[PDB]
């Protein structure tokens, strides 16, 4: 496997911590959580919608179809 | 006199990470602290034994794995750093108690 202190190399970069004792586990959960989740969907749905709705409607015609093929009209 | 003079203000201790990374140097400072209770308490004789029993280590130390203090005794043994020490750092109505050390860098699991 792979151990701290033999990852990789990292120079001049400062983190800045807080301890959870010191902050909220629950932030601004709707104020700034439903934006996001708006804005990811947006992000998304283009690449992920079309062949659901694609196959959607290959479905209900198929459906449709399958058991209107099962008739007559006349003779 | 009359005019002006405040007095201080009271300090919030946060408790709390900073992490400046910088593997260019060749060895890793870690400072460590709880909150104090600062200059005027009873407490500060108290804990500066219980620092003072941890103590302090350093690698030009003579005799090494002897020591009396548990800490010093493996760091010296196991090579887990360069030097430790203790300290209680006083402020008004605060201050910083802890230790703070020196190492390679896979020692600092080892020591912490």
């Amino acid at each position: 496997g792979r151990q701290f202190g033999h990852l990789t190399r990292v120079r001049h970069v400062i983190t800045y911590s807080l301890s959870p004792f010191e902050q909220r586990a629950f932030p601004h959960y709707f104020s700034k959580g439903i934006p996001n989740v708006l804005r990811r969907t947006r992000a998304c749905i283009l690449r992920v919608a079309p062949p659901f709705v694609a196959f959607y409607l290959v479905y209900t015609w198929g459906t449709q179809e399958f058991e209107k093929s099962k008739r007559k009209n006349p003779a | 006199d009359e005019d002006a003079v405040p007095t201080l203000s009271p300090c919030r201790f946060t408790g709390s990470q900073i992490c400046h990374r910088e593997d260019g140097l060749p060895l890793a400072h870690v400072a460590i602290a709880v909150e104090g209770p600062g200059w005027a308490h009873p407490d500060n004789v108290a804990l500066q034994v219980a620092n003072a029993i941890i103590g302090h280590y350093d690698c030009t130390y003579g005799g090494g794995a002897h020591l009396s203090s548990p800490l010093a005794s493996i760091a010296a043994t196991n090579k887990l750093c360069q030097s430790f020490q203790t300290f209680n750092i006083c402020y008004a109505d605060t201050g910083l108690l802890g230790a703070h050390f020196v190492c390679d860098h896979m020692s600092i699991d080892d020591m912490m």
